[PDB]
């Protein structure tokens, strides 16, 4: 049940930090 | 291994070498006196708050009691 | 020591998917990650005293107690 | 002009001293709280170890 919850209950902008985190994460796979 | 590490702070000492002329009891007493400052419980009681002393006593008790002190566990499973 | 069976009779484990992340969140760098993977690659194909002691250290007492209880339940069922 | 300067200096000194004392009092109280909280944490983890045993 825990693993099922973790899988289904995954994670869910005008913040600079978020934008930068997106660019570096994209430069990665 | 944990028990071996905790000997200095629990007044536990090894069998010291004894030579002719010197008695084992006197040597052991002198060695214990030399290591007296390392002892925690008595030191804490001498210079400690009531709460600190209680906590120290509990910690010492937990530290000295372990399953390796003569407790078996496979017999229950069998 | 424990070594894997010549023919597996179980493959329904269906483990999760390895999450990818930057080298910094890992050992620190590509070279460091590769070096650590090579270092730890010798223990992949066997289980021995090192694994048992690591498991004991990580599980304290609660993990061992619960694991043995579940093992007893499994043995009773079988 | 001589007077006003002395009054301003005295007020600033007193105020500054009061602020310093307030900070010292707060820091000391925070330190005292940190000791009680550490004792509480020690009790909590001792209880957890007792439960495990």
């Amino acid at each position: 049940k825990g693993i099922q919850l973790r899988k289904v209950e995954e994670q869910r902008e005008n913040d600079v930090a978020t934008i930068l985190s997106r660019r570096i994460a994209v430069e990665y796979s | 291994c944990d028990l071996l590490h905790a000997a200095p702070f629990q007044n536990i000492l090894p069998r010291v070498h004894v030579k002719e002329g010197e008695r084992l009891d006197a040597k052991m007493k002198r060695l214990e006196s030399k290591y007296a400052p390392l002892h925690l419980v008595p030191l804490i009681e001498r210079l400690g708050t009531p709460q600190q002393i209680a906590i120290a006593r509990e910690g010492d008790l937990l530290t000295k009691e372990r399953l390796c002190c003569g407790l078996s566990m496979f017999e229950v499973i069998l | 020591r424990f070594v894997r069976t010549v023919l597996p009779f179980s493959q329904e484990f269906q483990r999760d998917k390895q999450p990818n992340a930057q080298p910094q969140y890992l050992h620190g760098s590509k070279a460091l990650n590769l070096a650590y993977s090579s270092i730890y690659g010798s223990y992949r194909n066997f289980v021995g005293p090192p694994h048992f002691q690591v498991i004991c250290r990580l599980l304290g007492y609660q993990g061992i107690a619960v694991v043995m209880e579940e093992l007893l339940k499994v043995v009773k069922s079988l | 002009t001589t007077q006003s300067l002395a009054s301003v200096a005295y007020l600033i000194n007193t105020l500054a001293n009061n602020v310093l004392q307030m900070l010292d009092i707060q820091a000391s109280q925070l330190r005292r709280m940190e000791s009680s909280i550490n004792h509480i944490s020690q009790t909590v983890d001792i209880h957890k170890e007792k439960v495990a045993r």
